[PDB]
C-alpha cells in the first residue's frame, strides 16, 4: 500500500480510505519513542502535524511541495483543538493564554 | 505596547473552574429545543442542537434560507434569518449553552474519589452530600442559635426548629442549598482559624487531617477560582461538527450519543422550567429537578451510576469524558512485504516502481511542472496517471537524495526506524539490506515494514544525519556493533579461514592480490595449508600517520585474498588469521574505534560482499549423513537405565528413600544425558584423518552442520545434541520431570509416546513466549513513562563524586571476572597510580586508554567515575557524568534524550527473559524497578551501638533489639518468626546485618546510602541479564535510577512545609538560594527517598502528561480545582499538542523561547 | 468558480446537472471479466442488457 | 411510494460509537468520511488555475480582459449583463459580445486551460 | 464445562498462610450458579448464581 | 469496625488486585454501579494514604426515592375528592367575587367589549 | 557526503546543530538566492549544503554574519524610500 494524499474521517481530520485510495499508515507510541530518541525533532513535528490532522496545514505544506520550497508551516492538530472544545464542553474552561 | 488580541503564539496552557458567565462568553446563542434535523427537508431546525443561526451555516457560504448565495455576504447576517454566512467549518468551531433552572451539580467535582465540593465543605460524599441534594434531608446553612452551622435535618425536624426559632437560620435543601453552601464559605477566614486551631496543642493524633486540609483550602482560594463555580447554572454545549448526525448510505443517518444525551438533558430542563410556572407540587417540581440531575451528569460523565441506556443499543452511550479517557495515521505513507537485497549497500533499499510513483507523487507533479513536460498541475497528474515513460526518470531525479525511513511492527528500541536512500526496483516488494536485518530483528518469513517520506526540509537532515542506517552502527544499549554480520555471510567468512592441512595446499608463496588468480586459476585449493606470501602491514602511534611493515606470514588461501578487503590501518593478517565466529564482529568494532565512520561503513559492505559470495563458492548443505550420532549411544543409555534399574530394585527392597529416589534418577539420566552430549560433540567436532605428506593427522570436521554451529549461523549445542544425541530430560504440565528422557533423536525416528511428552515443552515454549513478548512492552511502558522527560543539559557541570566502578565479582566462591564496565566513562578525579600521576581528572576513559588500564597491571581495579546517579546538575544531566555510548562515538551531544534511549534498550532484551532464594527473570528485574520489599525482609543497624534485649516478649512482644550507644536509644522489633545473627552485648556499625536475608532498598538508600543503592539496584537487575547472557550498559540502569530517586522528605524547618515530601530539584535549588538569601535557618535538611518506576511516573509537573497515562477524570479534575497550568516543557505534553520537542533537533528552539518567557 | 465558468465558455459548457459514479476496476489489478448479473429492483424498469 | 418514503423515517437511527468488525476497537463513526473538504490535490489545481486565467487575460487587450473579466464575474465578484457593461463602454449589446466572442477566438491554441479542463 | 456437579481444587495460597480451602460448584446446562465454599475459619457460603 | 478492620487487614496488598472479595463483605443491597468505582479509586496509585482518606469518607436512584416520598399516600374517597374539589370551586368563587369587586376590571372588560365589536 | 554527514559534525559539534545550520543553508538554495560554493554535480540541496559544512565554508556565524551584511544591503541601499515615508505622518 502506498498513500500521498487522500480523504479523511468527518469526527477526526485523519487520513482514510478503501473507496478509491488507501487510508495511510499507522504511527503510534512505539514510533514516537523512537524519533524522539534519535531527536528528529522536525520529523516528529511533521509527523504529529501536518502529515496526519492538520486541515489548513496538510493542504498549505503541500501546495509548498508543488511549489518546490519544502518548509512546514505547522498549527494546532484537530486532534487536540477537539479536547479543548470536549474538555471546554464541561464545567472546566481550559485557555491558552500567551506569555 | 503589545497585548494583541489574536490567536498568536502561546507559552502555557491553565485549567480552572469556569464561572456561568465564562460559559456565557463561549455562548453564540442558546438551545432552546431538542430538535435536531428536519423529518422532510433534512434541514437544521430554528434553535436545537443543530441550528444554523447559533452555531455554523451547513454549506459553505450560502446561509439557511438562500436569501445570499456567494461571497458577497462573507460579513453580514442574513435579513429573514441571522445566519454568519462565512465557514462550515465554523460549525466545527462554535461553543453555544443551554441556561437550566434551578443549580446543578457537575458530576467530576461531586463523586470523583475525593468529593472535592465535599472535602472543601468538610463534609461527607454519598452519605450527607446525597441525602441534602437528592431532596431527602435538609441541610443548614448558618445558625447563631441551636442548630450549629452544617447538620442534617429531616422534615420533622426542620419544622420543629423553625418552629422553636425562624425566620432567622434559613436553610434551604438540593442543589441551590450547596450552592448557597460553598457561597457562604469563606475561605480566606477558614484559612486563618483552622491554622490557629489545628496547631494548639496536639501530637501526631490530628496533624494528619490539619496538615492535609489546610494545604488543599490555601491552594483553592489562591488558585483564583470561587466555589460557586463547582456547580454550574450555565451548561455549554459541544461544537454540532463534534457530534454530527450524517446521512449514510442510503438514508439511514448516523448519530453521537451526545446528541441523546443533549436532547434528554434538554427536555427534562424544559419540563422543569415549565413546571416552574404552573402548579409547582413540591413532590412533582423536586423529582424532576433529580431528573435533570441525571441528565447533566449522564451527559457530562457516564461512570459512574448505572449508566443511561436508550438508544436502543443494549450498550452505554459515550459521554463527554469517556470520549477523552484512557491510533494517529499519517499521510505519505505505505508498507509491503520485505525481501533481502545483497546486491544493495547499507545505506540502501529497494524501493518498488509502483509503490515510489504513489508515494512521491506531490514531488513528481512539482518536478514535472518545474522542467516542463507538463503545462500545469493536473496536467501532471494526468501524465502520472497515466505513467508516461518520461515521468519515471523523472522519479529518478526526485528521490535522488531524499532519504526514505523504515519501519517495522514492533519497535522496541532506536533501531526500529531507520533511513535508506531510495533504490528503484522493478517489483511490488520492498528490499532491505542484509545487515541492518537483525536489528530490525526482522525476518523473510513474510514480515511486512513500513516506509516513511520526510517531506519537511529538516526532516530529510534529521534522517540522513540521525535516523540514517549508516550512522548506526553500534548499538546504543551496549557499545558493540549492531549491523554486524550475521548467519549466511560469517559462514562465508569462516570457510575463509579453517586452516586444513595439504590437500592441493603447499607453501607456494607470493604476494597478496597475485593469490587472487592463483584461486580462480584453481590448482591450489582454498583452505590450506598453511601457507606463506607477502603481509604489507599499516600501523600508526603517537603522531599517527601511518608506518608500512611489510613481512611473510604464513596465513591460508582464504586469509590472503580476505586481506584485500581489509582497511588502511588495523593490524592486520592477525585478524583474519583467526576465523569467523565472534571476532567477525570483533574485527569490526576494532577498525570502527581506530578508523572512523566511512572506512568502517565501506567495510562492512565489503565483509558482506565477500562472505557471501564465497559461502556460495563453498556450498555447505545438509545431507542426512551430516548429524552423525555416536555409536556408544546405545551403550551409553543401557548403561543408564541399568544404574537406574538397580535403583528402582533398592527401592523395591526398602534401603534408599523412596520419598526422593525420584531425584537421584533423574540425575542419572541427566548425566547420562550429558554423556552422550559429549560424546556426540568430541566425535563430530575433531574426527576426520586427511592424508597430510605421509598421512595420519587430525583437525576438526567440515561437517557442515558443525560449520555452522563453530559460525555463529543458528547453531548452538543444545539444538546439536537434540539433532543426533539425545532429547534430554523432558518437562511435565505439572511443572516435574518426567523419569524416562527421550532417548531417541530428530535423526532417527521419535515413538508416538515421547513425542506427546515433547508437545507440551512446545506449546509452554510459544505460549511463554506469547506472554513475556507483551509483558516485555508492559515494562517497557512504565520505564518510558517515568524516565521520557530528562535530557542531557547545561553542558557539563562540575562535581566529583560518583560510584567507585569496580569489576563484578561472583568470584569470591565461583570465579566470573567483567572489567570492561568502564570505558567512554568520564573520570571523577585523577584516580591514583602505584607510584603517582596518571589518570586525569575530567578525562573520559577511551576505548585505547582503557587497554591502557592493563598496562598498570591487575593491582588497579577501582575507579572513581561520574554516573547520572550523581551529577549536581539541575532538571537535567550532565554530558561529562554521561559517557559517550551511542551509534556515535564521541560523548552525548547536548541536548540529547538519555530517557528514552535508556529504557528503550532495557526493555528490547525483554523478549529474551524467561518469568521464574531466586525469582529470577522479567518479573524479577520489574521487582528491583518498583523497589517492593521482600517477602522476607531482612533488619539493618539505623545507628552503630550495643546490642542488647529490649524486653523479653514484653507487648505485644515478639522479640526486641536496642543498639544504643554514644547518645539515645532505639527499640526495633522481631517478630519471633526468623532467627537472629548478632548475640547480646555485641556491637554494630551504622547498617549492620541483623537479619541475614534479603535486603530492602528502601533501608539500603534510607540507611546504608545512596551509592549504595544504587550499587545494589545496578549490579542485582544485570544479574538476570547475566543468565539470560544479555548483555547491556550500566548507564541507562543509572539513569532510570536516577529519576527513581527524584524527590525526597524535608526534616527541619525551612521556607518549604515540612512533611511535604518534595523533589530535590526545587529542593536544591532553593537551599543552594537561601544559604546566600537571608538565613540557612529559614530552610531544613532533606532526605533521599526510594520510589519505584510507577509511584515516580505518578508525580509529574505537566497535568496534560499525566492526562496521557494516569486517570485522566482524576488528573484533570484535581488540577483544574487550583488554577494549575503547564507552561511547557515536557516531552509527552507538548507531542499532543503537536509542537517542536524540547530536545535533539529542537532544544535550541525550547531555550530560546525559554529564555523568552523572561520578560512577563 | 468564476475561473471555471470562463474555462466551460472557453471549450463548450454542458454542464449537466448530473455528476458521476461508475463502478471502476481499482487501480493495480487487471483481469477478464467472466460474468456479469444484474438484481433490478421489483417495480423498475429493467434493461436492455438486464 | 409513500410507504417506501415513511420507511425512511423510522429508526433513531444508529448511533456512530457501535462497534463494528470488533477491532482495537471499531467504532461506525471512525469509517465516515469527510465530504464537505476538498482533495488538497484539487485545491492546488484551482489555485494554479487561477494563476492560469491570471496570466492568460494578461494576453490580451484592456477592452478586451475587462470585457472577459466583467462579464463571466471573475476577480470582481458580482458579474455584470451586456448592459451594465455595454453601457460603461458606449457601444451597447452585440459590440461588446463581439468583442466577447473574439476573446474566445484567441484562445485556440494554448494548452494551458485546454489540459486544466478534462 | 461439562454440566452437573464438581468440587473444585483452588489449591495453594488464596489468603496467605496457605490452606487448602476446598470448594464445590453445581453448573446447571439452563439456570443460575449454585455454589458452596470454605472461608479461612472453615465457614461454609453459597453463592447464587 | 467491621468493614474497616476486614478491608485493611485483608489487603496488604491482596496481590494481584483481588476485587471479587471483600464487595461481598458489605452490607445494603448488593449488586450495584455505584459503590464499584469507590474502591478502584483507592486501593492502588496513592498507596498507604489512600487507605485512610477511604475510611474517614466511609464513616442512590431517581425512581426509588421518588416512590419514597409518594409513599406518603393520603388517599381520598368518594367523600375526600369531593370534599377537596369543593374547596376548590370555593377557593375560586372568592377570587372572581373579588375580581367582581374590582370596577376597573368590569369598566375595562366593557371598554375591551367595544373594541371586540368595533372590530 | 551522501554517506555521513560524519566529517560535518566534527567541523561543527552535535549533530542537531549540524541539522539545523545545513537545513538552515539548504532552504537558502532551495527556495531564494541559490548560489552554492561547492559544484553541485546533480545533488540535492539537502546534501548541498552539507557538502559546503565538511569543505569548511558556511557555518552558523558565517551564515549570520552575511544575513547581518545582507539586511545592511537591503535597507542601507534602500534608505531613500523609507526616510520618503517617514515625513509621511510628519
Ligand atoms: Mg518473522
Ligand atoms: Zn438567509
Ligand atoms: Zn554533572
Amino acid at each position: 500500500h502506498a498513500r500521498s494524499t487522500g480523504s479523511y474521517s468527518l469526527v477526526t481530520q485523519q487520513p482514510l480510505g478503501g473507496k478509491a485510495q488507501f487510508g495511510g499508515q499507522r504511527f503510534g507510541e512505539m514510533e514516537v519513542w523512537a524519533l524522539e530518541a534519535y531527536g528528529a525533532a522536525y520529523t516528529l513535528q511533521e509527523m504529529l502535524t501536518v502529515k496526519s490532522d492538520d486541515v489548513n496545514g496538510r493542504t498549505k505544506m503541500y501546495k509548498n511541495i508543488v511549489d518546490g520550497n519544502h518548509q512546514m508551516e505547522p498549527g494546532m492538530p484537530e486532534s487536540f483543538n477537539v479536547l479543548l472544545k470536549e474538555i471546554r464542553s464541561l464545567g472546566i474552561n481550559i485557555e491558552l493564554e500567551d506569555e | 505596547l503589545k497585548a494583541q488580541t489574536k490567536t498568536e503564539e502561546f507559552d502555557a496552557i491553565k485549567i480552572a473552574l469556569a464561572s456561568p458567565d465564562m460559559i456565557r462568553s463561549w455562548s453564540f446563542g442558546e438551545v432552546k429545543k431538542p430538535e435536531t434535523i428536519n423529518y422532510r427537508t433534512f434541514k437544521p431546525e430554528r434553535d436545537g442542537l443543530f441550528c444554523a443561526r447559533i452555531f455554523g451555516p451547513v454549506k459553505d457560504y450560502e446561509c439557511l434560507c438562500g436569501k445570499y448565495k456567494r461571497l458577497k455576504h462573507r460579513g453580514v447576517i442574513c435579513e429573514k434569518c441571522g445566519v454568519e454566512v462565512t465557514q462550515t467549518k465554523v460549525r466545527r468551531e462554535r461553543m453555544g449553552h443551554i441556561e437550566l433552572a434551578s443549580p446543578t451539580a457537575h458530576i467530576w467535582f461531586l463523586k470523583s474519589l475525593p468529593s472535592r465540593i465535599g472535602l472543601l465543605l468538610d463534609m461527607p460524599l454519598r452519605d450527607i452530600e446525597r441525602v441534602l441534594y437528592f431532596e431527602s434531608y435538609v441541610v443548614i446553612e448558618g445558625g447563631m442559635t441551636n442548630l450549629e452551622r452544617q447538620q442534617i435535618l429531616t422534615e420533622e425536624q426542620y419544622l420543629d426548629a423553625l418552629e422553636e426559632f425562624g425566620d432567622e437560620f434559613d436553610a434551604k435543601m438540593g442543589a441551590e442549598a450547596i450552592q448557597a453552601l460553598l457561597k457562604s464559605m469563606d475561605l480566606e477566614q477558614e484559612c486563618e482559624q483552622l491554622r490557629e486551631e489545628l496547631n494548639e496543642t496536639n501530637s501526631e493524633t490530628k496533624r494528619k487531617k490539619l496538615t492535609k486540609r489546610i494545604k488543599l483550602l490555601e491552594a483553592f482560594v489562591q488558585s483564583g477560582n470561587k466555589p460557586e463555580w463547582m456547580i454550574l447554572t450555565v451548561l455549554p454545549v459541544l461544537p454540532p461538527d463534534l457530534r454530527p448526525l450524517v446521512p449514510l448510505d442510503g438514508g439511514r443517518f448516523a448519530t453521537s450519543d451526545l446528541n441523546d444525551l443533549y436532547r434528554r438533558v434538554i427536555n427534562r430542563n424544559n419540563r422543569l422550567k415549565r413546571l416552574l410556572d404552573l402548579a409547582a407540587p413540591d413532590i412533582i417540581v423536586r423529582n424532576e429537578k433529580r431528573m435533570l440531575q441525571e441528565a447533566v451528569d449522564a451527559l457530562l460523565d457516564n461512570g459512574r451510576r448505572g449508566r443511561a441506556i436508550t438508544g436502543s443499543n443494549k450498550r452505554p452511550l459515550k459521554s463527554l469524558a469517556d470520549m477523552i479517557k484512557g491510533g494517529k495515521r499519517v499521510d505519505y505513507s505505505g508498507r509491503s512485504v520485505i525481501t533481502v537485497g545483497p546486491y544493495l549497500r547499507l545505506h540502501q533499499c529497494g524501493l518498488p516502481k509502483k509503490m515510489a510513483l504513489e508515494l512521491f507523487k506531490p514531488f513528481i507533479y512539482g518536478k514535472l511542472e518545474l522542467r516542463g513536460l507538463a503545462t500545469t498541475i493536473k496536467a501532471a497528474k494526468k501524465m502520472v496517471e497515466r505513467e508516461e515513460a518520461v515521468v519515471w526518470d523523472i522519479l529518478d531525479e526526485v528521490i535522488r537524495e531524499h532519504p526514505v525511513l523504515l519501519n517495522r511492527a514492533p519497535t522496541l528500541h532506536r533501531l526500529g526506524i531507520q533511513a535508506f536512500e531510495p533504490v528503484l526496483i522493478e517489483g511490488k516488494a520492498i528490499q532491505l539490506h542484509p545487515l541492518v536485518c537483525a536489528a530490525y530483528n526482522a525476518d523473510f518469513d513474510g514480515d511486512q515494514m513500513a516506509v516513511h517520506v520526510p517531506l519537511t526540509l529538516e526532516a530529510q537532515l534529521e534522517a540522513r544525519a540521525l535516523m540514517m542506517s549508516t550512522n548506526n552502527i553500534l548499538s546504543p544499549a551496549n557499545g558493540e556493533p549492531i549491523i554486524v554480520p550475521s548467519q549466511d555471510v560469517v559462514l562465508g567468512l569462516y570457510y575463509m579461514t579453517r586452516d586444513c592441512v595439504n590437500a592441493k595446499g603447499e607453501g607456494m608463496v607470493l604476494t597478496g592480490p597475485k593469490e587472487a588468480e592463483r584461486l580462480y586459476r584453481s590448482g591450489l585449493a582454498s583452505l590450506h595449508a598453511r601457507v606463506k606470501v607477502r603481509i604489507t602491514e599499516y600501523e600508526k602511534d603517537a603522531n599517527g600517520e601511518l608506518v608500512a611493515k611489510t613481512s611473510l606470514k604464513d596465513t591460508t588461501v582464504g586469509r590472503a585474498i580476505l586481506w584485500m578487503i581489509v582497511p588502511k590501518g588495523l593490524p592486520y593478517s592477525i585478524v583474519n588469521q583467526a576465523l569467523g565466529k565472534k571476532a567477525i564482529s570483533k574485527m569490526l568494532n576494532t577498525c570502527y574505534r581506530i578508523l572512523g565512520l566511512k572506512p568502517t561503513v565501506i567495510f562492512a559492505d565489503q565483509i558482506m560482499y565477500t562472505g557471501f559470495a564465497y559461502a556460495a563458492r563453498s556450498g555447505a548443505s545438509v545431507g542426512i549423513d551430516d548429524m552423525v550420532i555416536p555409536e556408544k549411544k546405545h551403550e551409553i543409555i543401557s548403561e543408564a537405565e541399568a544404574e537406574v534399574a538397580e535403583i528402582q530394585e533398592q527401592f523395591q527392597s526398602g534401603l534408599v528413600t523412596a520419598g526422593e529416589r525420584y531425584n537421584k534418577v533423574i540425575d542419572i539420566w541427566a548425566a547420562a544425558n550429558d554423556r552422550v552430549s559429549k560424546a556426540m560433540m568430541d566425535n563430530l567436532q575433531t574426527e576426520t584423518v586427511i592424508n597430510r605428506d605421509g598421512q595420519e593427522e587430525k583437525q576438526v570436521s567440515f561437517n557442515s552442520i558443525y560449520m555452522m554451529a563453530d559460525s555463529g549461523a543458528r547453531g548452538s549445542a543444545a539444538q546439536i545434541r537434540q539433532l543426533a544425541g539425545m532429547r534430554g530430560l523432558m518437562a511435565k504440565p505439572d511443572g516435574s520431570i518426567i523419569e524416562t528422557p527421550i532417548t531417541a533423536n530428530f535423526r532417527e525416528g521419535l515413538n508416538v509416546l515421547q513425542y506427546f511428552i515433547s508437545t507440551h515443552g512446545a506449546r509452554k515454549g510459544l505460549a511463554d513466549t506469547a506472554l513475556k513478548t507483551a509483558n516485555s512492552g508492559y515494562l517497557t511502558r512504565r520505564l518510558v513513562d517515568v524516565a521520557q522527560d530528562l535530557v542531557v543539559t547545561e553542558d557539563d557541570c562540575g562535581t566529583h563524586e560518583g560510584i567507585m566502578m569496580t569489576p563484578v565479582i561472583e568470584g569470591g566462591d565461583v570465579k566470573e571476572p567483567l572489567r570492561d564496565r568502564v570505558l567512554g566513562r568520564v573520570t571523577a578525579e585523577d584516580v591514583l597510580k602505584p607510584g603517582t600521576a596518571d589518570i586525569l581528572v575530567p578525562r573520559n576513559t577511551l576505548l585505547h586508554e582503557q587497554w591502557c588500564d592493563l598496562l598498570e597491571e591487575n593491582s588497579v581495579d577501582a575507579v572513581k567515575v561520574r554516573s547520572v546517579v550523581s551529577c549536581d546538575t539541575d532538571f537535567g544531566v550532565c554530558a561529562h557524568c554521561y559517557g559517550r555510548d551511542l551509534a556515535r562515538g564521541h560523548i552525548i551531544n547536548k541536548g540529547e534524550a538519555i530517557g528514552v534511549i535508556a529504557a528503550q534498550s532495557i526493555g528490547e532484551p525483554g523478549t529474551q527473559l524467561t518469568m521464574r532464594d531466586i525469582t529470577g527473570g522479567l518479573p524479577r528485574v520489574a521487582d528491583l524497578f518498583e523497589a517492593r520489599r521482600p517477602k522476607e525482609p531482612a533488619i539493618l543497624a539505623e545507628i552503630s551501638g550495643i546490642v542488647s534485649f529490649g524486653k523479653e516478649t514484653k507487648g505485644k512482644r515478639r522479640l526486641v533489639i536496642t543498639p544504643v550507644d554514644g547518645s539515645d536509644p532505639y527499640e526495633e522489633m522481631i517478630p519471633k518468626w526468623r532467627q537472629l545473627n548478632v548475640f547480646e552485648g555485641e556491637r554494630v556499625e551504622r547498617g549492620d546485618v541483623i537479619s541475614d536475608g534479603p535486603e530492602a532498598p528502601h533501608d539500603i538508600l534510607r540507611l546504608r546510602g545512596v551509592h549504595a543503592v544504587t550499587r545494589y539496584i545496578v549490579n542485582e537487575v544485570q544479574d538476570v541479564y547475566r543468565l539470560q547472557g544479555v548483555k547491556i550498559n550500566d548507564k541507562h540502569i543509572e539513569v532510570i535510577v536516577r529519576q527513581m530517586l527524584r524527590k525526597a522528605t524535608i526534616v527541619n524547618a525551612g521556607s518549604s512545609d515540612f512533611l511535604e515530601g518534595e523533589q530535590v530539584e526545587y529542593s536544591r535549588v532553593k537551599i543552594a538560594n537561601r544559604e546566600l538569601e537571608a538565613n540557612g535557618k529559614v530552610g531544613a535538611t532533606y532526605s533521599r527517598d526510594l520510589l519505584g518506576i510507577t509511584k515516580a511516573s505518578l508525580a509529574t509537573e505537566s497535568f496534560i502528561s499525566a492526562a496521557s497515562f494516569q486517570e485522566t477524570t482524576r488528573v484533570l479534575t484535581e488540577a483544574a480545582v487550583a488554577g494549575k497550568r503547564d507552561e511547557l516543557r515536557g516531552l509527552k505534553e507538548n507531542v499532543i499538542v503537536g509542537r517542536l520537542i524540547p530536545a535533539g533537533t529542537g532544544y535550541a528552539y525550547h531555550q530560546d523561547r525559554m529564555r523568552r518567557r523572561a520578560a512577563g | 468558480t468564476p475561473e471555471e465558468k470562463l474555462l466551460r465558455a472557453i471549450f463548450g459548457e454542458k454542464a449537466s446537472d448530473v455528476k458521476d459514479s461508475s463502478l471502476r476496476v481499482p487501480n493495480g489489478v487487471s483481469g477478464t471479466v467472466i460474468d456479469v448479473q444484474v438484481f433490478t429492483r421489483d417495480g423498475v424498469e429493467k434493461d436492455k442488457r438486464a | 411510494d409513500k410507504i417506501r418514503k415513511v420507511l425512511k423515517i423510522a429508526k433513531e437511527p444508529i448511533s456512530m460509537e457501535t462497534p463494528i468488525g470488533d477491532d482495537e476497537d471499531s467504532h461506525l463513526g471512525d469509517f465516515i468520511e469527510d465530504t464537505t473538504l476538498e482533495l488538497p490535490l484539487d485545491s492546488a489545481t484551482t489555485e494554479s488555475l487561477r494563476a492560469a486565467t491570471h496570466d492568460v487575460l494578461a494576453g490580451l487587450t484592456a477592452r478586451e480582459a475587462k470585457v472577459l473579466r466583467m462579464r463571466f464575474g471573475i476577480d470582481m465578484n458580482t458579474d455584470y449583463t451586456l448592459e451594465e457593461v455595454g453601457k460603461q463602454f458606449d457601444v451597447t449589446r452585440e459590440r461588446i459580445r463581439q468583442i466577447e466572442a473574439k476573446a474566445l477566438r484567441k484562445l485556440r491554441h494554448p494548452s494551458r486551460s485546454e489540459v486544466l479542463r478534462s | 464445562r461439562s454440566p452437573g456437579v464438581f468440587f473444585d481444587s483452588d489449591k495453594g495460597k488464596t489468603h496467605s498462610s496457605g490452606k487448602v480451602l476446598y470448594n464445590a460448584r453445581i453448573i446447571p446446562y439452563r439456570g443460575s450458579w449454585l455454589d458452596f465454599e470454605f472461608d479461612p475459619k472453615d465457614n461454609l457460603f453459597v453463592r447464587i448464581d | 469496625q467491621s468493614q474497616l478492620k476486614l478491608l485493611v487487614t485483608r489487603g496488604k496488598e491482596q496481590g494481584y488486585l483481588t476485587y471479587a472479595e471483600v464487595n461481598d463483605h458489605l452490607p445494603e443491597d448488593i449488586v450495584d454501579s455505584d459503590q464499584i468505582e469507590d474502591i478502584i479509586q483507592m486501593i492502588n496509585d496513592m498507596g498507604i494514604q489512600v487507605m485512610e482518606e477511604a475510611p474517614d469518607a466511609d464513616d442512590t436512584d431517581p425512581v426509588r426515592m421518588y416512590m419514597r416520598e409518594m409513599g406518603t399516600v393520603e388517599l381520598l374517597t368518594r367523600e375526600g375528592e369531593i370534599d377537596i374539589a369543593k374547596r376548590i370551586e370555593d377557593g375560586i368563587n372568592q377570587v372572581q367575587c373579588s375580581v367582581a369587586e374590582y370596577p376597573e376590571a368590569i369598566t375595562y372588560l366593557l371598554e375591551q367589549y367595544d373594541r371586540v365589536e368595533a372590530e | 557526503a551522501r554517506v555521513t554527514v560524519q566529517d560535518a559534525v566534527e567541523k561543527i559539534g552535535n549533530r542537531f546543530d549540524l541539522v539545523l545550520v545545513a537545513a538552515r543553508r539548504a532552504r537558502q538554495m532551495q527556495v531564494g538566492g541559490k548560489d552554492p560554493l561547492v559544484p553541485e554535480e546533480n545533488d540535492k540541496t539537502t546534501v548541498i549544503a552539507l557538502r559546503e559544512i565538511e569543505e569548511g565554508l558556511i557555518n552558523n556565524q558565517i551564515l549570520d554574519v552575511r544575513e547581518r551584511q545582507e539586511q545592511q544591503e537591503q535597507e542601507a541601499a534602500e534608505l531613500q524610500a523609507v526616510t520618503a515615508i517617514a515625513e509621511g505622518r510628519r
